[PDB]
């Protein structure tokens, strides 16, 4: 139950979390995930019913989806946590999360396809099924559609901001939210799939697993604000259309609500917060 | 009111636009003949599910960058 860092994983712990990961792509569960997030990526507007993102559920959805996902890596080793990813120390494509034996790391320029890592398409053991085109193959072109990840002090400056969540509720949203997503200032969170480019960029963005590890670190930095804010909660909390609120379930489980996933300590701890 | 449509020949790939398990949009882009789903954000730019995290300011530039993205490859219908 301590998700790590990646940057300080030992060689047993990122060769169980390969493993166990491409297990969950060989039984089929994992394209299932692909699928969900797609759904959602597609479905959530800004003028209508919006759950999984560019919303205020944005943050606790992705909690509960990525504890959906932890827990089937847990099905197969149960010694495996999900690890984060600090983008803004491990900011290269020298990382060592980008090393033949995690993740591997940038596609070639031809056409964008990663060629070393347990989950290059040569292997046979990472097909993309879940796509909008043609193309079955992991793909990434680290730092070429924007040039730099966010700063350590770009995040500062967002971790400051006070409110959790403001009226409309939506991209257009001041606060807190809304700049961790990214759709306004700085950016953190959108930049982040912009910089890795290939399918982390698009719609169907589970397909490369670092996507987990963004999605950890950004869950990781909703934790840092509510250290920083203790007097700043949830919101919206009752009575808002097309929004979450706070007591409101969420689908696709329909069984959680925000209020249910605000305190990560009843799932998981990190190494240091 | 939404944007005009459009019709050209980008990259050698034919884009196309028109006012009209995912959303309701009110314009509609295709690539090639096929249906590419582009959604607006509430201060006007767009995205699509080919660059779904980077938002351009019309329709037609986010044809383009899928055109961009899919280096050749054919669309898949959604
Ligand atoms: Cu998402
Ligand atoms: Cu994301
Ligand atoms: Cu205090
Ligand atoms: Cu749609």
């Amino acid at each position: 139950t301590v998700r790590k860092n990646q940057a300080t994983l030992t060689a047993d712990e990122k060769r169980r979390f390969v493993a166990a990961v491409l297990e969950l792509k060989r039984s089929g569960r994992y394209d299932e995930f692909v699928r969900t997030h797609n759904e959602f990526i597609m479905s959530d507007t800004d003028s209508g019913e919006r759950t999984g993102h560019r919303s205020p559920s944005f943050l606790p959805w992705h909690r509960r989806f990525l504890l959906d996902f932890e827990q089937a890596l847990q099905s197969v080793d149960s010694s495996v946590t999900l690890p984060y990813w600090d983008w803004s120390a491990d900011r290269t494509v020298r990382a060592s999360l980008w090393a033949p034996d995690f993740l591997g790391g940038t596609g070639r320029s031809t056409d964008g396809r990663v060629m070393d890592g347990p989950f290059a398409a040569s292997t046979g053991n990472w097909p993309i099924n879940v796509r909008v085109d043609s193309r079955t193959y992991l793909r990434r072109s680290l730092g070429g559609s924007v040039a730099e990840l966010p700063t350590r002090a770009e995040v500062e400056s967002v971790l400051a901001i006070s409110a959790y969540d403001l009226p409309p509720y939506n991209s257009a949203s001041e606060g807190f939210r809304n700049h961790l997503e990214g759709w306004r200032g700085v950016n953190l969170h959108n930049r982040v799939h912009v910089w890795v480019g290939g399918q982390m960029a698009t719609g169907v963005s589970p397909n490369d697993p670092v996507f987990w590890l963004h999605h950890a670190y950004v869950d990781k930095l909703w934790a840092e604000w509510q250290r920083r804010h203790p007097d700043s909660a949830y919101v919206p909390t009752g009575g808002t259309p097309d929004v979450v609120d706070l007591n409101e379930t969420m689908k696709p489980w329909n069984t959680v609500r925000p209020a249910d996933l605000l305190d990560h300590t009843a799932y998981y701890t990190f190494d240091a917060l | 009111a939404a944007p005009e449509s459009f019709d050209e020949v980008y990259k050698g790939r034919r884009i196309q636009g028109r006012p009209a398990h995912e959303h309701g949009g009110g314009y509609e882009v295709f690539v090639d003949g096929v249906q590419l789903h582009v959604m607006r954000n509430a201060d006007g730019s767009w995205i699509s599910v080919v660059s779904h995290f980077d938002p351009v300011p019309t329709p037609r530039a986010a044809a383009r960058a899928a055109v961009d993205e899919l280096q050749g490859a054919p669309l898949l219908p959604f």
